[PDB]
């Protein structure tokens, strides 16, 4: 927070909190959130402010690690393939075919089937075809020690997501981290509770322009 | 300002950080210290101290700049440690008479027959049964002496502090003749050497080793006897089940009926009742109970004797006392209320 | 600009004063640290020491130097979380007696505090709008308390249930400082620091309130079986459920989510609402979207009724399955 | 003069001054000081302040640079003592006899009569009850009967909530136990009341240190202080809960807590009086029969009756009606209980 003209309060990554005289260099409104700011080693004063931060631990693979798979490269997933195309790529260009009919933008999706139907293969191909910023994570690293840790992971993904674009961002896990059993005080209940409440409370029903189709399977 | 000038002379005289001792090397002082919070350290001393008294389980003076050892003391001390009716259980005091009284009376039956004197007992029985009474009922005949020690009194948060109180109890034991420390809850004191790669509840471990050391072996006991109480001979050590230490295992359990009549005598005579009443009917009304609960019964007949102004307890006072405790306070009131029987 | 060697000594931090005492000393308890008693500067008073107001402690000799406003500061961290200005009344259609209950519990303390305070007590504080999550409950509550426009600032109060609540929260009453300095606002929550925060709610909302009850609301799912130390009737006054919406409400929401579409004349919506089994709020919207998807795969601009019926066949079948009527 | 001696004591002090928690007497006036974080040189004490005000191991005024003891701590006005030390003997002994009458007699001849006349144990050689857990279903009268004995008294009453002892600092709660039992020691013959200590066992926080290793230490200080040593004598302490599952049995055992007292949710023969008295101070269309409400809820507490008898009047006065219709009682009771499910089962005895 800021007390007055060009003098403010910053916490730090050193552990404690400080109250600092800040320069006239940074524009007087660039300090609304707890934004990534720069201080001095010795004498602790603001020099610059960086608005984004916090990549998602691999950050989208960035270049090439799309497994190079086409539509017909998939052997036989035609309803899942075809409908994912209908609900991913056709919305991505034709926002207005959803306007002259008047329908909705998209959200996540659910898959199922026996182990060995090429379950990640569709995600491989749709990552290959697209243009967007395919941020991926996986599920079973969500179960972690500190308070709201995986919840902080989900919000890092969402804040970075809304920072980039409503482009396409991806998660692939449903099973055994988010079962429907809310009601058991049986182990890691802080973690089970924060995962379930995080999934629902960041689901929110909608965010409406972000993170196209978290595919769960 | 009664000493203010000398306080302006102690400003160049200041040393000795707290720094509890973990352990040492051999052949040399070479001790090992954690401070409190930071780290660990393998230390060596300043020269003008005694390397003798820097033993394990202690917190020494330590320099700021060189961490060299300065004078210890015990900086963790003193708040650390919190018979006419001889005749309770019957077959027990006689084995008590044996294992305590017969070494403390004659080395005639023992050394001449070629046996060692039985010095320790493993009591076992449910709680509320009179381990405390028989323990202290030893101390009519010895001289007068007794000390009582619960096991979980030694749950204090420093290494060897419990071992330091083992030092304290064994060096108070030899000061006095024919004395009785009592032990209880000897499971948390430790009989089983549970270990995997954790390094946790180890003050118990080294305290238990200190217990085996000072207990039996290396100048044995003499005119000191100590009873150990439990519900189990199951969670002990085979190093005090070393067959010449704790070898009797006096048994008792819930009293029969007549034991409860005797406890009725005991907690009838020591309070304000009338001397015209019986107790065997009450003894029938207590199929499974303890003499501690007989104390509760007598104090509850005293509660009825408070309710009305009664110092001469009727039979009805103890009737409604037992009816209170075993049927109207066992859980609420309503396990009876059907005939089917009478 | 030459003054900026003043920068070069002191990041003189925010100080934490419980209260002052006599003899020109205070009690500063520094931000992750302990009690350090010191002397004060000359340009602020012992009189200027407000109870639990932060100060600007220089760290030269811990000279108590300046006193700083804004009084808590995890505060705007929560005040920069609410920020959902949603839509209007006409896309609600059917929980209308619940809207009149929302009138009774919310809008009358907005309009007339002393027509319930003329009765002699405080006002109700919650409705516990439980049910299947997402019947438009967001849409309902956020819209109807959106049009009051200045008396509902939906904190959401539990999004980091482990980090907003206790990990920076004093005794989460930064929320209550918000409730008092934004006296027209409303607190919205989800689900033992939660239990401690319940106990400070009970320190406040048990008849000890500045700005009238404010309006603390949580709505749970899956079965109302949280820990029952919250569930005494003198902890949450009213309790309102959300039934599955009926043929009238499905018809009304069907007109709602069909209106904006490119419409074909000659349709019967009641038929579609009769086919629906009373699902929880907006499978109306599911049928509308999947009929738009059938129009998307095909190429049309008129959305006839048979397209909606194919979407009914998509998102109404399973549940299905007969040779099972028995009962 | 005195001014120069005072100034020299003030300049023995170095203006950044500090505070640390102690352990033990070091009898010859050189000391050693833990801080919060405990860095402990062989310190002195500024020898004009009284070292012997205080027992071993308590906060004093320290220095930052040579760490030396400077002054006695301030008698720190924590938010507890204003609540712990009960100011007035408030109200509400018995506005209305006929709520319990079973353990009113019990709490009387177990708390008043041993204490207020400590001469019956002279005759009969009996020890007083030190701790009695009054417990039962939520909304019975435990807090009420606590206030009842708190006004109807001749002893300095004390009232403690169980979440008062829960602060995030290290050793804070044990110090609060220390000052708590100083308050329990240094008034009078006193009646301490403790409430909500079943809300302390399966309980962990975020404004907190290592959870199971924090209030284990605090409740262990309670253990070592309450009915340990520091001779009991005549100090009345009453603890109250709703449930018993999270209770460590180390405190439930005798020596520490003698009598165990439940409370039944009452019979209809007293429900008629409790419903009447909760409806005694309002206007009501007297044709309506509370015997429906009295017979209906099979495990009612009195908070149920409280919320019913007030909320029916609230539903009537909601539309400004002085007197209450029976379907306003319907609306009231079906608000108050979530799913008023006491009909069949049963219902069909019948
Ligand atoms: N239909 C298919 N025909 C041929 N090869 C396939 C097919 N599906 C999968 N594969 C092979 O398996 C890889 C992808 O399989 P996955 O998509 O990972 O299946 P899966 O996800 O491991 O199954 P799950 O997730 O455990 S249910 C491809 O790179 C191919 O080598
Ligand atoms: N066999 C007995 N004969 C006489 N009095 C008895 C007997 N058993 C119990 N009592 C009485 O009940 C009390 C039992 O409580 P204590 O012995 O003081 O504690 P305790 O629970 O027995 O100790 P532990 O658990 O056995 S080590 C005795 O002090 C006597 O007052
Ligand atoms: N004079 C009285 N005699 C008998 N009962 C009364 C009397 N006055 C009030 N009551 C009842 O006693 C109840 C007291 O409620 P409490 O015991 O305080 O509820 P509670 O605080 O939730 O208890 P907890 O859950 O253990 S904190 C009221 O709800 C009344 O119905």
């Amino acid at each position: 927070e800021a007390v007055d003209q060009n003098t403010a309060i910053v916490g730090s990554t050193t552990g404690s909190n400080y109250y600092v005289r800040i320069l006239s260099t940074i524009d007087r409104e660039l300090l609304k959130p707890n934004a990534s700011v720069a201080l001095h080693k010795h004498s602790n004063a603001l020099v610059d402010v960086l608005p984004p931060e916090a990549d998602s631990s691999i950050m989208m693979l960035t270049s090439d690690q799309k497994p190079d798979v086409m539509y017909a490269d998939i052997g036989g997933m035609d309803i899942q393939k075809q409908e994912v195309r209908e609900a991913v790529e056709l919305p991505l260009t034709h926002f207005e075919l959803y306007k002259q009919i008047g329908i909705d933008p998209p959200r996540g999706v659910l898959m199922y089937g026996p182990p060995g139907c090429g379950k990640t293969m569709l995600a491989k191909a749709v990552a290959h075809h697209t243009t967007a910023a395919f941020i991926r994570v996986v599920g079973s690293e969500f179960v972690q020690k500190y308070l709201g840790e995986g919840p902080r992971m989900v919000r890092d993904v969402f804040r970075l997501a809304k920072e980039n674009a409503p482009a396409i961002i991806f998660i692939d896990e449903i099973d055994a981290i988010a079962t429907k059993r809310f009601d058991a005080q049986t182990g890691a209940d802080r973690e089970v509770q924060r995962i379930l409440l995080e999934l629902l409370n960041q689901m929110d029903g909608f965010d409406q322009n972000v993170n196209v189709k978290v595919i769960m399977a | 300002a009664a000493d203010k000038q000398t306080l302006q002379s102690e400003q160049p005289l200041q040393v000795a950080r707290c720094t509890k001792i973990i352990n040492a090397d051999s052949e040399d002082p070479k001790y090992i210290i954690n401070v409190k919070q930071f780290a660990k350290f393998v230390v060596d001393l300043s020269d003008q101290v005694a390397p003798t008294d820097i033993e394990e389980g202690m917190r020494v003076g330590v320099d700021r700049n060189k961490y060299q050892i300065h004078i210890p003391l015990p900086p963790k001390i003193d708040p650390t440690v919190t018979y006419s009716d001889v005749g309770g259980c019957k077959e027990q005091i006689e084995k008590l008479r044996e294992v305590v009284e017969t070494p403390l009376l004659h080395p005639e039956r023992f050394v001449n027959l070629g046996i060692e004197p039985p010095k320790g007992v493993l009591l076992f029985g449910p709680p509320g049964t009179g381990k405390t009474l028989c323990a202290r009922a030893v101390a009519n005949r010895t001289d007068a002496c007794f000390i009582r020690v619960i096991g979980s009194e030694l749950v204090q948060k420093y290494v060897g502090e419990g071992a330091r109180m083992v030092r304290e109890l064994f060096e108070m034991a030899r000061t006095k003749k024919a004395c009785l420390i009592f032990f209880d809850e000897i499971d948390a004191i430790g009989g089983a050497r549970f270990d995997d790669g954790a390094g946790g509840d180890n003050e118990v471990q080294r305290t238990m080793l200190e217990l085996i050391n000072q207990l039996d072996g290396f100048d044995p006991r003499g005119n000191i006897k100590v009873l150990m109480a439990t519900n189990r001979p199951d969670t002990l050590d085979p190093a005090l089940m070393r067959p010449g230490r704790l070898d009797r295992k006096i048994e008792f359990s819930l009293p029969d009926l007549e034991g409860r009549t005797h406890i009725f005598k005991i907690h009838a005579r020591s309070m304000s009742v009338e001397r015209d009443i019986r107790f065997e009917l009450l003894a029938r009304l207590c199929p499974n109970s303890t003499g501690a609960e007989i104390r509760s019964v007598c104090t509850e007949a005293g509660m009825f004797a408070i309710r009305a102004r009664r110092k001469i307890a009727t039979e009805k006072d103890f009737l409604e006392a037992v009816n209170k405790v075993i049927k109207s306070y066992a859980k609420f009131s309503a396990t009876p209320r059907y005939m089917t029987y009478n | 600009r030459e003054e900026l060697q003043l920068l070069q000594e002191q990041g003189s931090y925010v100080g934490e004063v419980v209260r002052a005492m006599d003899k020109k000393k205070v009690l500063v308890k520094v931000h992750p640290e302990g009690k350090f008693v010191v002397d004060v500067d000359k340009n602020i008073d012992i009189n200027d020491v407000t109870p639990n107001c932060r100060v600007a402690l220089r760290n030269d000799s811990y000279t108590l130097h300046k006193i700083l406003p804004n009084k808590v500061d995890p505060l705007v961290s929560l005040m920069m979380v609410e920020k959902v200005p949603d839509s209007t009344y006409e896309m609600i259609g059917g929980l209308d007696k619940q809207i009149k209950e929302i009138k009774e519990v919310i809008e009358l303390p907005v309009k007339h505090p002393e027509l319930f305070e003329a009765l002699g007590i405080a006002q109700p504080k919650g409705v516990l709008l439980y049910g299947p999550p997402g019947t438009g409950k967001t849409l309902l509550a956020r819209a109807v308390a959106h049009h009051t426009d200045c008396t509902f600032i939906r904190v959401s109060g539990s999004e980091l249930v482990q980090k907003f609540i206790g990990e920076g929260a004093r005794m989460v009453r930064e929320l209550f400082v918000m409730a008092r300095e934004h006296a027209p606002s409303i607190i919205f929550m989800d689900e033992s620091e939660v239990q401690r925060t319940m106990l400070e709610l009970l320190n406040q909302l048990d008849g000890f309130e500045a700005t009238k009850n404010i309006k603390v609301i949580m709505a749970t799912n899956r079965i109302d079986i949280l820990d029952s130390a919250l569930l005494r009737p003198g902890r949450i006054d009213r309790k309102i459920e959300f039934p599955p919406p009926n043929e009238e409400a499905r018809l009304d929401i069907l007109k709602i989510h069909s209106r904006k579409m490119n419409l074909t004349r000659g349709i019967n919506l009641r038929k579609i609402a009769e086919l629906m089994p009373g699902a929880s709020g907006a499978e109306v919207k599911g049928v509308c979207t999947e009929a738009g998807m059938y129009a998307l795969r095909e190429r049309r601009v008129h959305v006839t009724q048979e397209d909606f019926e194919m979407a009914v066949a998509k998102v109404m079948q399973k549940d299905s399955e007969k040779n099972m009527s028995i009962k | 003069k005195q001014e120069e001696e005072r100034s020299k004591v003030d300049d023995l002090r170095g203006t950044p001054m500090s505070v640390g928690t102690l352990e033990e007497i070091i009898d010859d006036n050189h000391a050693i000081v833990s801080t919060s974080v405990g860095s402990e040189h062989y310190v002195s004490i500024l020898s004009f302040v009284d070292k012997d005000l205080l027992e071993p191991g308590c906060s004093v005024l320290l220095n930052h640079k040579v760490h030396a003891v400077i002054g006695v701590l301030m008698d720190d006005t924590d938010p507890l003592v204003t609540v712990m030390k009960v100011e007035k003997a408030p109200q509400e002994t018995y506005a209305d006899i006929g709520g319990l009458d079973n353990q009113i007699q019990e709490i009387k001849e177990s708390v008043e009569l041993p204490l207020t006349h400590p001469e019956y144990y002279e005759e009969m050689g009996i020890k007083p009850p030190k701790g009695v857990i009054l417990y039962g279903p939520p909304g019975t009268g435990k807090t009420l009967l606590a206030k009842a004995v708190a006004n109807q008294t001749s002893a300095t009453f004390l009232r403690v909530v169980g979440s008062e002892l829960i602060q995030k600092y290290l050793g804070d709660g044990p110090k609060l136990v220390r000052e708590l039992f100083r308050v329990a020691e240094e008034h009078a013959p006193s009646i301490v009341f403790i409430d909500e200590i079943d809300a302390i066992g399966t309980k962990r926080y975020d404004s907190n240190s290592g959870g199971e290793r924090e209030i284990q230490r605090t409740m262990l200080e309670l253990l070592n202080q309450l009915d340990g040593f520091d001779s009991r004598g005549d100090v009345k302490v009453i603890m109250a809960t709703n449930r018993i599952e999270t209770l460590d049995p180390a405190l439930i055992r005798p020596g520490r807590i003698d009598r165990k007292i439940e409370f039944p949710l009452p019979d209809e023969k007293t429900k008629k009086r409790i419903f009447q008295i909760h409806t005694s101070r309002m206007t009501l269309a007297d044709d309506v029969t509370l015997d429906d409400l009295i017979m209906a809820k099979d495990d009612l507490s009195g908070a149920d009756i409280k919320a019913i008898c007030t909320e029916a009047g609230l539903m009537a006065l909601r539309e400004r009606r002085m007197k209450v219709t029976n379907e306003d009682f319907k609306k009231s009771k079906e608000n108050v209980l979530y799913k008023k499910q006491e009909g069949t089962p049963e219902g069909l005895y019948l």
